[PDB]
Formats: structure tokens, C-alpha cells, sequence
């Protein structure tokens, strides 16, 4: 499932800004 | 005589903002007015502090001047403080004091004890559509306000949206906010939330905030963002592709709103057409939204965060504590003269 793929991904924590 | 119009309301907001924009407050407290309690989040960090004279709790953002210079964020930091001290809206966090010392810049804001939307959203998985709509409506009104002042916000995400004791949103982190008429060019934001025209280095305008609202609504209602991957470059490839997939549980109204906010052609994007924000406010997905009642904060919120008293931080994660060191020599004084 898409949800399972998100939860296993590396970007489920707080996301830093970029600049 | 006649009741006030939206145009008259926004004109009043602009006059109020411009007075503070043109004559910013400076140096309105100092560090030893406060007791340091705990780090709430992390060029610096935000700390829960207690004001000695009043006993009020505040959130104090501390920025290391040398790290700001090294990260090339000087002008962005000057933007942040100049804008935050001039705005006034029910869903924008209030700056109470600002000051600087030899080492740091300080922005002391109202303490919003309910924690980040991010925390609640990840824990519960996803919000119901009525719940997501309640939060989205506050962002729609907030961007209507900000954009009328020629401000672009540029960092919408659940991490920056704090929940107050009434269950309403407080927007924090104006680090990329900028007052601009026409277009600007800085590659900044958070990868998941960048509009295609930012990625493509085209020049862009306030329509990037409406794209970001589409990302936020999608993430609130799905529990994951519309474009995700393990590396930002793969996120960017998905964003510019023009393709979005929707959960089967999304209503038809939600999908229609999102196809118009997550519209890669900024000239066709809701919020950026001739009717402006009213194309969003009048959309079917918002048909149950009483915009005046949201603005007046008289709508019952989907939930109220747990609160154990003043100074309670149970709705925030724990962070490693580090001492606040102030050098005996002034750093970067010239750069931050107007702060
Ligand atoms: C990481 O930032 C925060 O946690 C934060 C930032 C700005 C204002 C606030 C107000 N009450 C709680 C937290 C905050």
C-alpha cells in the first residue's frame, strides 16, 4: 500500500527546510 | 453606515501592518528577563522560557549570529523578524519581544502548548476530511491576509503549525517569509512542499503558497504527502511530472480541489485566477465552512490538546539540552544592525 511505502520511507520524521 | 466589506477589512489590515513594517520594534527585552525551562524544537533552537516579572511562559527562538552568516541566511533572518513584528492575525503566532546580544538573536513568541500538527497527524495517521477542512480554512484565511500585505510565506508544513488550547492553528517560522510585489527567485522551502516553478528556477510568486496548501490538505487527509521518496531529487521529479494519485477514500470534492491547487501550470492554479482566493473559498469542498465563524474562532475544534497546566510540554518531543553561551565579544554586529 502507499501508506506502507510512506511509513517505510526515510522522510516520516520532521523535515528540514532547504536553501 | 454599511457594514464593513472584505476589501475594507484588508485595507485596514494593510494600514496597520505598514506602520509597523516601516518603523519596526527593536530591543524590547533582554535575556535575564527570562528563566530557561526546556528545548521545544530545533541555526538555533526554540526554548520554553518563563518571564520573571509576569510569570508568563513564552517560546524563545535563539539564532546563532555566526551560523546565520555562514548559512547565508542574514537577509532571510532580517525578513523573518521584520515581518513577524508587524503582522496581526488570529492564526499567526504573536511576537512578544525581540533582542540580540554579542552572540545570538532572540525572538520571544507566545507559547502554544498543544504541540505541532505534525506530531498529532503522524500519531493519528490521518485526519478526517471535516478535521482537515477546519485546519485548511484557517490557512486559507491566513494566506488571504498575508498575500494582501504582499507577503509570501514559503514554508507551509505540519511541522510549522502549532495547535493552541482552543484547538486552532498558530503559524510559526517566518524564516523564509518575504515581502515582495511581483516575482522572486530563491530556491527555499521544504522539498515535499515546493511548487514546480520553484524547482525549475523560473521565478515565482504567491501562487507557490496555494500549491503548498494543496500539499498540506493532501497530507492531512491521506497521512502522507502527494510526492514522497527517500531523496529530495526523486521528490522533485515527481512534483514536476504533473501526476498525482489520490487515496480511494478521498471525496470527489477533495480530489477536485486538489487537482486545482496541485496544478503545475501556475496560470491555471486556484488562488492565482481572476477571482483570487474566492475560487478556493467557494469550492464545493468548503461548502460547509462558515468563513466568518472560523475567523471569529467560534467553531468547535475537532480536538483540544491535553493540558496539565502552565509550562507543560507533554505535547512536544524531548531534545538534547545545550548551554546558551554568550561571547564577551560582539559577533556580526554590522550584519544585524536593524534587528
Ligand atoms: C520548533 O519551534 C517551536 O516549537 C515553536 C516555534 C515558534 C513558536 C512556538 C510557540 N509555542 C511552542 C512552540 C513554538
Amino acid at each position: 500500500t502507499t501508506y506502507a511505502d510512506f511509513i517505510a520511507s526515510g522522510r516520516t520524521g520532521r523535515r528540514n527546510a532547504i536553501h | 453606515s454599511e457594514q464593513e466589506s472584505v476589501k475594507e477589512f484588508l485595507a485596514k489590515a494593510k494600514e496597520e501592518f505598514l506602520k509597523k513594517w516601516e518603523s519596526p520594534s527593536q530591543n524590547t527585552a533582554q535575556l535575564d528577563h527570562f528563566d530557561r525551562i526546556k528545548t521545544l524544537g530545533t541555526f538555533g533552537r526554540v526554548m520554553l522560557v518563563k518571564h520573571k516579572e509576569t510569570g508568563n511562559h513564552y517560546a524563545m527562538k535563539i539564532l546563532d549570529k555566526q551560523k546565520v552568516v555562514k548559512l547565508k541566511q542574514i537577509e532571510h533572518t532580517l525578513n523573518e523578524k521584520r515581518i513577524l513584528q508587524a503582522v496581526n492575525f488570529p492564526f499567526l503566532v504573536k511576537l512578544e519581544f525581540s533582542f540580540k546580544d554579542n552572540s545570538n538573536l532572540y525572538m520571544v513568541m507566545e507559547y502554544v502548548p498543544g504541540g505541532e500538527m505534525f506530531s498529532h497527524l503522524r500519531r493519528i495517521g490521518r485526519f478526517s476530511e471535516p478535521h482537515a477542512r477546519f485546519y485548511a480554512a484557517q490557512i486559507v484565511l491566513t494566506f488571504e491576509y498575508l498575500h494582501s500585505l504582499d507577503l509570501i510565506y514559503r514554508d507551509l508544513k505540519p511541522e510549522n503549525l502549532l495547535i493552541d488550547q482552543q484547538g486552532y492553528i498558530q503559524v510559526t517560522d517566518f524564516g523564509f517569509a518575504k515581502r515582495v510585489k511581483g516575482r522572486t527567485w530563491t530556491l527555499c522551502g521544504t522539498p515535499e512542499y515546493l511548487a514546480p516553478e520553484i524547482i525549475l528556477s523560473k521565478g515565482y510568486n504567491k501562487a507557490v503558497d496555494w500549491w503548498a496548501l494543496g500539499v498540506l490538505i493532501y497530507e492531512m487527509a491521506a497521512g502522507y504527502p502527494p510526492f514522497f521518496a527517500d531523496q529530495p531529487i526523486q521528490i522533485y521529479e515527481k512534483i514536476v511530472s504533473g501526476k498525482v494519485r489520490f487515496p480511494s477514500h478521498f471525496s470527489s470534492d477533495l480530489k477536485d480541489l486538489l487537482r486545482n491547487l496541485l496544478q503545475v501550470d501556475l496560470t491555471k492554479r486556484f488562488g492565482n485566477l481572476k477571482n483570487g482566493v474566492n475560487d478556493i473559498k467557494n469550492h464545493k469542498w468548503f461548502a460547509t465552512t462558515d468563513w466568518i465563524a472560523i475567523y471569529q474562532r467560534k467553531v468547535e475544534a475537532p480536538f483540544i490538546p491535553k493540558f496539565k497546566g502552565p509550562g507543560d510540554t507533554s505535547n512536544f518531543d524531548d531534545y538534547e539540552e545545550e548551554e546558551i553561551r554568550v561571547s564577551i565579544n560582539e559577533k556580526c554586529g554590522k550584519e544585524f544592525t536593524e534587528f
